[PDB]
């Protein structure tokens, strides 16, 4: 789900 | 001239950078959902009759070449350029799989006086990428001159996916937040409304209907805004209407 780039 | 000329041969090219897979030793993170986003921008901007070349994995090296020979392109008879950046990133960085690369180097290429077939013609960089470490918690609701001249960083729009200093989001399924918002806000409105109406409208879809969710607390309940950079000195349609 959530991901940070 | 309150509108740039879009009615060139061509729109012009759409480099898309899809950056999924990075050295292992930078300690940076697969960005699952990545190739989500590459797919989306594609067809979006296929729609947009762009030419659109993806590439994909490129290390820092690679980013610069491809830049640099595409800005060395003759783009005489193209009306526009757009380049996508997807990767890691920080405050004015962008991630090659093998580290960071400036995006000032990249920009540079286009300058009015470096890239002259582009002269005068929008140069567009989308840009989803952290900038930053920072998380947005929200709230609950005399002289003419002679020689005419422009700026060399004149008619350059710099579309990122967040706020200088912020976390970027992205799904691991669905792709990044600005990226799926800019795709439909595109989709929707490109045939009628002008570019930075457009963007506004990405805005507001990222600010209003993303929110995280994340079993770690510290990145619970995250919000995000783009952040619109124009040095555009004309009106953007992606449509030019026949005289007959």
């Amino acid at each position: 789900x959530l991901q940070p780039x | 001239d309150n509108s740039y000329k879009m009615d060139y041969p061509e729109m012009g090219l759409c480099i898309i950078i899809n950056n999924k897979n990075f050295h292992k030793s930078t300690g940076m993170t697969s960005r699952s959902g990545t190739d989500v986003d590459a797919a989306n921008l594609r067809e979006t901007f296929r729609n947009l009759k762009y030419e659109v070349r993806n590439k994909n994995d490129l290390t820092r090296e690679e980013i610069v070449e491809l830049m640099r020979d595409v800005s060395k392109e003759d783009h005489s008879k193209r009306s526009s350029f757009v380049c996508v950046l997807l990767s890691h990133g920080e405050e004015g960085i962008i991630f090659g799989t093998n580290g960071p690369v400036d995006l000032k180097k990249i920009t540079n290429f286009f300058r009015g006086d470096r890239c002259r077939s582009l002269t005068g013609k929008p140069k567009l960089f989308i840009i989803q990428a952290c900038r930053g470490t920072e998380l947005d918690c929200g709230i609950e609701t005399d002289d003419d001159m002679a020689c005419h001249k422009i700026p060399v960083e004149a008619d350059f729009l710099y579309a990122y996916s967040t706020a200088p200093g912020y976390y970027s989001w992205r799904n691991s399924k669905d792709g990044s937040w600005f990226i799926q918002s800019l795709c439909a806000m595109l989709k929707q409105y490109a045939d009628k409304l002008e570019f930075m109406h457009i963007l506004t409208r990405v805005n507001r879809k990222v600010a209003t209907e993303f929110e995280s969710f994340s079993f770690d607390a510290t990145f619970h309940a995250k919000k995000q805004i783009p952040c619109i950079v124009s040095m555009l000195t004309k009106e953007l349609y992606f449509y030019h209407q026949l005289h007959h």
